[PDB]
């Protein structure tokens, strides 16, 4: 609860930071999730 | 109207990567053989 990320590479659906996706940047989200690291 | 212009139909299953069109979602946990991405792998195995 102190890292703030950005996209964390899930599905997108007054406009956020996550406009870059319509210029073609996409951000992947990892193999290992958060559950698994746990 | 798709730039693709294939045609794939087949088992649906939605991830948090996005949407796997072609492989069948089983119950089971195997090791990883093709990497996808959060959480889900690939492979081709008998049954
Ligand atoms: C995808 O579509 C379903 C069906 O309406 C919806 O419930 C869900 O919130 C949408 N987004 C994601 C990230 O699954």
């Amino acid at each position: 609860n102190k890292v703030t990320l950005a996209d964390a590479g899930f599905i997108k659906q007054r406009d956020l930071i996550c406009a870059q996706k319509f210029k073609g940047l996409t951000v992947l989200p990892p193999l290992l999730t958060d559950e698994m690291i746990a | 109207p798709t730039w693709r212009v294939y045609s794939t139909g087949s088992n649906v299953f939605q991830t948090r990567a996005g949407c796997l069109i072609g492989a069948e979602y089983v119950n089971n946990s195997y090791e990883c053989d093709i990497p996808i991405g959060a959480g889900i792998c690939a492979s081709y195995q008998t049954q």
